[PDB]
C-alpha cells in the first residue's frame, strides 16, 4: 500500500537517484516518472473491505430498524388468528356437536378435493357401512342404545 | 463522501497542482477540473440505503394496514362454520344421537358418489384380529 | 528481504566485481548493474500478509458490524411467532380446550386440502395392535 | 450476538405459554396447515393414523376419542 | 496440546448444562436443521417414525404425546 499511498514519494525518489545515476555520463534528465503500477490484490484488497463493510454495518442497521417495525405488521397478522382463538374458544365448550360435524364436513370437503389429488386411502372398522351384522357393527351402532354408545 | 460533499477542494487542489506542473513543461493550463469521479459500491450505496429505508419503514408502515384487511378473510372464511356449531351443538345436545348419526349414512353416498371420481378404494373390517396386505 | 532492504549494496558490489573481471580481459565495464531480480514465493508474501492482514482485520472488524444488523432478521422472524404465543397461552388456559381442539380440524381440511398436491399418503389405526405394511 | 437472537426470543416464547396447550396445538395445526402445503412443492408418500382423515366414523374409538368434549373422557 | 483444547471445551461445556434439556434438545434439533440440510448433497433413504411428519392427528398416541402440554402428561 505505501506505494499506492506514497507513489508521489516513490516517483520522486526515483527521479531523484535516477538523474544522477544519468547525469555521470553526461546526461541531463528532465524528467523521470512512474507510470504504471501493480501488485496481486491482497493488501489493497482487504483494506477496500474494511470500509466495504463498516458502511455495510450501516446498511443493516436501518434494516434492524425497518424490521423491528415489520414485525409490527406481524402483531397485527397474528391478532386475526388469536381473536378468532377468543371466539372460537369461549364458544364451544359444552359436547361434540359441531367438532364432530367439522370432523365430517372435512370427510366432505377433504375428500371432495381429493379428487385433485391421487390419493390412495385406506380404512377401517365401520366407515363403509360393512360390518354389517358382525356385533363389532352393531355394538357400534348402538351407542344410540343410551349406554352402550 | 468527503471527497465530494468537498469536491470543489479536490477539484482545485487537481487543477492548480496540475497548471504549476505544466508550467515547468512549458504549458499554461488555463483550467483543469475534475472529468469523471466515481467510487466503489457500498460505502456509496449505503448512506444511501440510510435514507432509502427510513422510507421503506413508511412502506411497511402501510402494508401492515393492507395485512390489517387482508386477515378478516382468515376470519371471516371460518366464521359461519362456527355459527352452525352454535346452533347444532344445543341442537343435538339436548336433543340427542338423530343426525349426530344419520349424516355419517347420508355421507356414505355424497361419499363415493364422488370416489367414483378416484379409482382405487379398497376396505376391511374389525371385531377380529383383522390384519392388513394391500395391492400395487 | 536483505537483497534490496540493501539493493544498493548488492548492485555495486556485483558492478565493481564485474568491472574488475572485465578489465583483466581488456574490457572497461563503464558501468554495471542489476537488471532482474526476484525470489522464491513466501518469504517474499507473508511479511506481505504481515501488513495485509493488519488490515484484514479491519476488514472483519467491520463484517463484524454487517451481521450484527443481519441477525435482527433472525431475531424477528420469530418475534411474532412468539407474541402470538404470549396471547393464546393465557387466552385458552383460562378459556379451556376449545380451540386448543377445532383448529386441529379447521386443520384436517388445510392439511389435505394440500396434501392432494402431494400423491402417496396412507392410514392406519390404533387402539389394537395395529401393525404396519407399506407400498413401494 | 447472533444468537442472543435465539435466546431473547425464547424468553419472550418461555415466560409466555406455561398454562395450556392454546396455541402449541394451534401450531402443530398451522403446521399441519404451511406443512403440508410446502409439501406440494414436496412429494411426500404420508402414510396416516387413527383418526386423522375422519373415518372411524362409529368405532368406539371414533366416539371416545371424540368424548374428550365430555369432560373427562378427554 | 491439541487435545486440552477438547478437554476445557469439556470443562466449559460441562460444568455448564447441569440443570435440564434446553438446549440439547435444541441442538438435536438444529441437527435436526443443519444435519439434513446437508443431506442434500447427500442422497439419504430416511425412514421415521410416530410423530414425526405430524400424522398421528387424532389417535390417542397424538394427543397423549401431544398432551405433555398438560403439566402430568409429558
Amino acid at each position: 500500500s505505501q506505494l499506492i499511498t506514497q507513489r508521489a514519494q516513490v516517483s520522486l525518489l526515483i527521479r531523484r537517484e535516477l538523474t544522477e545515476r544519468a547525469k555521470d555520463f553526461s546526461l541531463i534528465l528532465d524528467d523521470v516518472a512512474i507510470t504504471e503500477l501493480s501488485f496481486s490484490r491482497e493488501y489493497t484488497a482487504a483494506v477496500e473491505a474494511k470500509q466495504v463493510a463498516q458502511q455495510e454495518a450501516q446498511r443493516a442497521q436501518f434494516l434492524v430498524e425497518k424490521a423491528k417495525q415489520e414485525q409490527r405488521q406481524k402483531i397485527v397478522q397474528a391478532e386475526g388468528e388469536a381473536e378468532a382463538a377468543k371466539m372460537l374458544g369461549e364458544a364451544l365448550s359444552k359436547n361434540p356437536g359441531y367438532i364432530k360435524l367439522r370432523k365430517i364436513r372435512a370427510a366432505q370437503n377433504i375428500s371432495k378435493t381429493i379428487a385433485t389429488s391421487q390419493n390412495r386411502i385406506y380404512l377401517t372398522a365401520d366407515n363403509l357401512v360393512l360390518n354389517l351384522q358382525d356385533e363389532s357393527f352393531t355394538r357400534g351402532s348402538d351407542s344410540l342404545i343410551k349406554g352402550k354408545k | 463522501g468527503e471527497l465530494i460533499t468537498q469536491r470543489e477542494l479536490v477539484s482545485r487542489q487537481v487543477s492548480d497542482d496540475l497548471t504549476e506542473r505544466a508550467a515547468t513543461f512549458g504549458l499554461i493550463l488555463d483550467d483543469v477540473s475534475l472529468t469523471h469521479l466515481t467510487f466503489g459500491k457500498e460505502f456509496t450505496e449505503a448512506v444511501e440505503a440510510k435514507q432509502v429505508a427510513q422510507q421503506e419503514a413508511e412502506r411497511a408502515r402501510f402494508v401492515v394496514e393492507k395485512a390489517e384487511q387482508q386477515k378478516k378473510a382468515a376470519i371471516i372464511s371460518a366464521e359461519g362454520d362456527s355459527k352452525a356449531a352454535e346452533l347444532i351443538a344445543n341442537s343435538l345436545a339436548t336433543a340427542g344421537d338423530g343426525l349426530i348419526e344419520l349424516r355419517k349414512l347420508e355421507a356414505a353416498e355424497d361419499i363415493a358418489y364422488q370416489l367414483s371420481r378416484s379409482r382405487n378404494i379398497t376396505y376391511l373390517p374389525a371385531g377380529q384380529s383383522v390384519l392388513l396386505q394391500l395391492p400395487q
